[PDB]
């Protein structure tokens, strides 16, 4: 069934499970022609698959060209999301396959149920909780890399970048969500959150700054602020 | 023109022949149904008065053997039999063709329902869908399950439709999933009627055979195989003239012949609205368009 606050606490158990997020597959810049009409020009998109437990964040580079000659985008997007992840699976060794698929969007769930009928005992779920994982194109390493992709790649990365080292999942996957949330509602803002202090480098190999415990717990206060503020700002509060 | 015979009727029971039925009350002298046509499969049930609960009947062709009913007291319901004493059977049916103890099946002579709800139904077909090989005849109830629901208990008892399913390996080619899942073309006329049915007319003598068990019997899987054929011809981008043509006609008297208040439990709003103004044949189905929006408007 769907996931929600009251099942939360499953996504950080020991049974194998991937959330998948179609929401940067096909993006498009809409623009005017020269007779004064609109047109639309596709960007990379990426599939945005990741297991909440370790981090492991398997981001597939959408290039342009997958549209060329097609019709009905939109739609066309949800099958190549679903496509793409039943290729991921079948490429994975067996005990590292998911027990379950959790689907950002419930368009998804016959795209990838169809997909994945070889794989009968892989559970499709929806879920009820609203994550921010659109503003996934907002940290910076993983917009440049599906930016100057010039032909179809999958990359791998932690989201989590060392976190797990000196915290849970949960605890992770809590800071993850907040940042996002923050990127998405005020991208600006959270960004000079997180960069004002030069000092506080990102490792090569990391996606965010290098915090100590101290520093995120100021790091996250900041976050929930900005989120308030954006709140009062928008509805006049 | 044909008999079925009975032995008596013991208790209170509305009996339906076709798309006709009638009271017999408790210990009535009534001793069965004449002149009904040949060359059509037929239906005789039941409902007692007593207890509405399970509809029961049997579908059969008298060209097939001499049937009577005869209630059975211990097992408390009408059971269809067949005489094998071809002379006891004529000599048994005079007497009581004489002594006028029987309803005239009371087909007006413009009318073409029946055939029309059975052109393409064979008694043949209906004995592979309700499995009990030692008798020529067909026994369906209201709560005989389809092996699609025992999927998701009791085999001999129940309804072996032709299994379709959507979301199934055999409904979708690999590579072609979006292809086969938004298009069902591959899965309705190379899967179903080349494979499986052979041809449409076996197709159609299925979808009408669980359409009349719906509403005969109110068998709920019944009524979902007749939605999930419909649903694969709309559903498909490709699909014979003729064979939509004719979908049109048979769904028209489906539709004509319910009853009006039973259609809030036997109609799938999802699939006819689907089928009628979004599918690939919403432009398809004339007659059964007209019908449906001035019979059942709330529906759609
Ligand atoms: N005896 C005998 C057969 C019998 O009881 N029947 C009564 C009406 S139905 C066909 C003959």
């Amino acid at each position: 069934g769907a996931m929600n606050s009251s099942n939360y606490a499953e996504l950080f158990n020991n049974d194998i499970k991937l959330f998948v997020d179609d929401t940067n597959v096909y993006r498009v810049t809409v623009h005017k022609t020269f007779e004064g009409n609109v047109a639309t020009k596709a960007i990379n998109g990426c599939i945005f698959t990741l297991n909440p437990k370790t981090g492991h964040l398997f981001l597939k580079i959408i290039h342009t060209s997958v549209w060329a000659g097609q019709k009905r985008l939109s739609q066309l997007a949800k099958w190549k999301t679903a496509e793409e992840v039943s290729a991921l699976v079948r490429s994975l060794p067996k005990e590292e396959q998911p027990k379950q698929i959790i689907v950002t969007r419930k368009a998804m769930l016959d795209p990838l149920e169809v997909h994945m009928l070889d794989f009968p005992n892989i559970a499709i779920r929806p879920t009820e909780l609203r994550l921010p994982f659109s503003a996934a194109m907002s940290i910076d390493k993983l917009s440049d890399v599906v930016m100057k992709a010039t032909e179809p790649q999958m990359v791998l990365f932690n989201i989590y970048d060392d976190w797990l080292d000196r915290i849970s999942s949960y605890t992770a996957f809590s800071r993850l969500t907040l940042l996002l949330r923050a990127l998405k509602t005020n991208e600006e803002s959270a960004k000079m959150i997180l960069l004002s202090d030069p000092t506080i480098t990102i490792k090569s190999y990391h996606l965010w700054p290098s915090f100590t415990d101290e520093q995120w717990i100021t790091i996250e206060s900041q976050m929930r602020d900005l989120i308030l503020t954006e709140y009062g700002r928008k509805y006049n509060v | 023109m044909n008999t079925v015979p009975f032995t008596s009727a013991p208790i209170e029971v509305t009996i339906g022949i076709d798309q006709y039925s009638f009271n017999v009350k408790e210990n009535q002298p009534f001793h069965g149904i004449k002149d009904i046509p040949i060359g059509h499969v037929h239906v005789i049930h039941f409902q007692h008065a007593d207890n509405s609960s399970m509809r029961y009947g049997y579908w059969f062709d008298c060209r097939m053997g001499n049937f009577y009913i005869q209630y059975d007291p211990k097992d408390g319901l009408y059971k269809m039999m067949e005489e094998r004493d071809g002379a006891k059977f004529e000599n048994i049916v005079h007497n009581f063709k004489e002594r006028q103890m029987m309803v005239s099946y009371p087909k007006i002579d413009e009318d073409d329902t029946w055939y029309n709800l059975t052109e393409f139904v064979q008694m043949d077909k209906i004995r592979k869908i309700v499995r009990k090989d030692e008798n020529q005849f067909s026994y369906v109830d209201s709560s005989m399950t389809t092996v699609q629901e025992n999927e998701l208990s009791d085999p001999a008892h129940s309804l072996n439709y032709t299994v379709i399913n959507f979301k199934s390996r055999e409904a979708i080619r690999p590579g072609h999933e979006m292809e086969d899942f938004l298009d069902k073309s591959y899965y309705l006329n190379t899967v179903m009627l080349q494979g499986i049915f052979k041809n449409s007319s076996n197709y159609f003598g299925e979808l009408q055979f669980a359409f009349l068990n719906a509403m005969f019997f109110g068998n709920y899987g019944s009524s979902l195989q007749w939605h999930a054929m419909i649903e694969l011809i709309c559903s498909s981008a490709t699909v014979p003239k003729h064979m939509l043509d004719k979908l049109d006609e048979i769904l028209y008297y489906q539709i004509k012949t319910l009853p009006e208040q039973y259609s809030d439990i036997l109609l799938n709003e999802r699939v006819w609205n689907i089928c009628l103004y979004s599918s690939f044949q919403k432009n398809s189905l004339h007659n059964t368009e007209k019908i449906m929006e001035n019979k059942y408007p709330e529906l759609l």
